[PDB]
């Protein structure tokens, strides 16, 4: 009885260790949003750079290049 | 958080409601 | 020595069990993310016009100051 | 006492089963809402531009 027991054990465990391979399934879904939102986050970049007073206040969005090109006048 | 943040600016860029 | 054994099984099935309020909060995650995007399209939905089909939508450069020039009169 | 312990160990089991079909259902979820980011990101990429007459000031 005991030993039967113990196959069951065993049976509901394989079932269980089929789990596995969804995990693995969520985490290509969640890559596949990531680049669906950096697509997004693309888009709005450009339309709000292009398109002037859509700064949202960041400081002057068209200034965000870095400043070295050997001018230093101060 | 980053759709947060998506949505924060979709909202003043996007809308004017035409309709 | 096979009680021992059980004992630590049913240590490790608790652990396990510890699961469920984590797939809760994942759950509530992805239920904020929902009320997100579906005020996303809300926010899409109005700003979508027919063109003289296909439905594409226009932004404006200020706050919709040249829609009003652009399009009929209705 | 032996057969009494993995009767508690399959009730354990029985309760990771009925985890399985929430785990399915978070999966479902991420689903559909990944269909949803990728038509409003076919609105996004379906945009017009409107530029004035006149500046303001």
């Amino acid at each position: 009885k005991i030993h039967e027991d113990n196959q069951k054990i065993i049976s509901k465990l394989e079932s269980l260790l089929l789990l596995k391979g969804e995990v693995e399934s969520i985490k290509k879904q969640i890559n596949r949003q990531n680049i669906s939102i950096s697509t997004l986050e693309g888009h709005l970049s450009s339309i709000m750079i292009a398109i002037p007073g859509l700064g949202k206040d960041p400081n002057d969005p068209t200034a965000d290049v870095e400043i070295n090109p050997d001018l230093k006048p101060i | 958080i980053s759709i947060s943040t998506l949505e924060g600016h979709l909202s003043s860029i996007m809308i004017a409601i035409p309709g």
